[PDB]
């Protein structure tokens, strides 16, 4: 099916503790591969990922450099976003950036992203067609003047379409054994007294990836609404995934209770009954 | 500025068995900023070999982070998760419930 | 591939 590739840096201030943290992290899909932490001894684009091991001393150099260079210019982003609002050098203020692409299934071009936030909210934002720029706010709407002046869309349109894709073509044809692999999910069902007229039913989901699954309870084949409890899609720390949706049922009635479970790695979707 | 106060989980890596060594998990995910103070405890004690996932961040800006360390689970041995924010008046201690 | 990025 589609993919994607991901680069997420965060610059956090620490006035008067010195200088700006930088820690950027970059994904294949649901899959990290690379980090840079500037408070780090290395000082390079280190690896996170098998597949990306076998990249050469001329790839591991261009990396550090660009996130490199790009911790130094966010360094004088936080200060020019300091003038830009009046604010004081007193407080501490964060600077995220996200980047990549989204592919289809043979590995053509469907989308490309390059946006900023200024202390959580939405900054400067490259449009869809990857010819404008949209402005959160009047700050933002200086860069995009000086963006458009400087003609960075253009650059970033071709590097996207071109570099990004080309880049995560590759990816996937190293990470091929990983990034490909489709794990379905451990299925089963617990069950939980609360107080002896009623009794929490918990189907579960492990182990499988991508993340994207869904997790459906029913009454008699009626959906349920949130009667249910769904907790958010957690990393096993494995590279699989896990997930559980739970109702709480009067006793005697956990048979009119049917758990339904739907993702990518399955053939047909599951149901389970306690 | 504007702040995101983070949900919490504790849980295990694979299925837990007594005797049987595994990991234990904290995910802390959804909160801003990305300052964060994460502790796993056995038995109410920190534990000095604990791991970190590199931070990283979700559609809406916010900020998740997995802490992990590898542990043997046994009957009487119990885990928690403290995690402490600019957003809590107090650390939050979420219990390791073995089964949940 | 990590992106080139500009100052705001």
């Amino acid at each position: 099916g589609s993919h994607s590739m991901r680069y997420f840096s965060t610059s956090v201030s620490r006035p008067g503790r010195g200088e700006p943290r930088f820690i950027a992290v970059g994904y294949v899909d649901d899959t990290q591969f690379v980090r840079f932490d500037s408070d780090a001894a290395s000082q390079r684009m280190e690896p996170r990922a098998p597949w990306i091991e076998q990249e050469g001393p001329e790839y591991w150099d261009e990396e550090t450099g660009k996130v490199k260079a790009h911790s130094q210019t966010d360094r004088e982003n936080l200060r020019i976003a300091l003038r830009y609002y009046n604010q004081s050098e007193a407080g501490s203020h964060t600077l995220q950036m996200m980047f990549g692409c989204d592919v289809g299934s043979d590995g053509r071009f469907l989308r490309g992203y390059h946006q900023y936030a200024y202390d959580g909210k939405d900054y400067i934002a490259l449009k869809e067609d990857l010819r404008s720029w949209t402005a959160a706010d009047m700050a933002a709407q200086i860069t995009k003047r000086k963006w458009e002046a400087a003609h960075v869309a253009e650059q970033q349109r071709a590097y996207l379409e071109g570099t990004c894709v080309d880049g995560l073509r590759r990816y996937l044809e190293n990470g091929k054994e990983t990034l490909q692999r489709t794990d379905p999910p451990k299925t089963h069902m617990t069950h939980h007294p609360i107080s002896d007229h009623e009794a929490t039913l918990r189907c579960w989901a492990l182990g499988f990836y991508p993340a994207e699954i869904t997790l459906t309870w029913q009454r008699d084949g009626e959906d349920q609404t949130q009667d249910t409890e769904l907790v958010e899609t957690r990393p096993a720390g494995d590279g699989t995934f896990q997930k559980w949706a739970a109702v709480v049922v009067p006793s005697g009635e956990e048979q009119r209770y049917t758990c339904h479970v739907q993702h990518e790695g399955l053939p047909k979707p599951l149901t389970l009954r306690w | 500025m504007i702040q995101r106060t983070p949900k919490i989980q504790v849980y295990s890596r694979h299925p837990a068995e007594n005797g049987k060594s595994n990991f234990l998990n904290c995910y802390v995910s959804g909160f801003h900023p990305s300052d964060i103070e994460v502790d796993l405890l056995k038995n109410g004690e920190r534990i000095e070999k604990v791991e970190h996932s590199d931070l990283s961040f979700s559609k809406d800006w916010s900020f998740y982070l997995l802490y992990y360390t590898e542990f043997t689970p046994t009957e009487k041995d119990e885990y928690a998760c403290r995690v402490n924010h600019v957003t809590l008046s107090q650390p939050k201690i979420v219990k390791w419930d073995r089964d949940m | 591939r990590y992106p080139l990025t500009f100052g705001w």
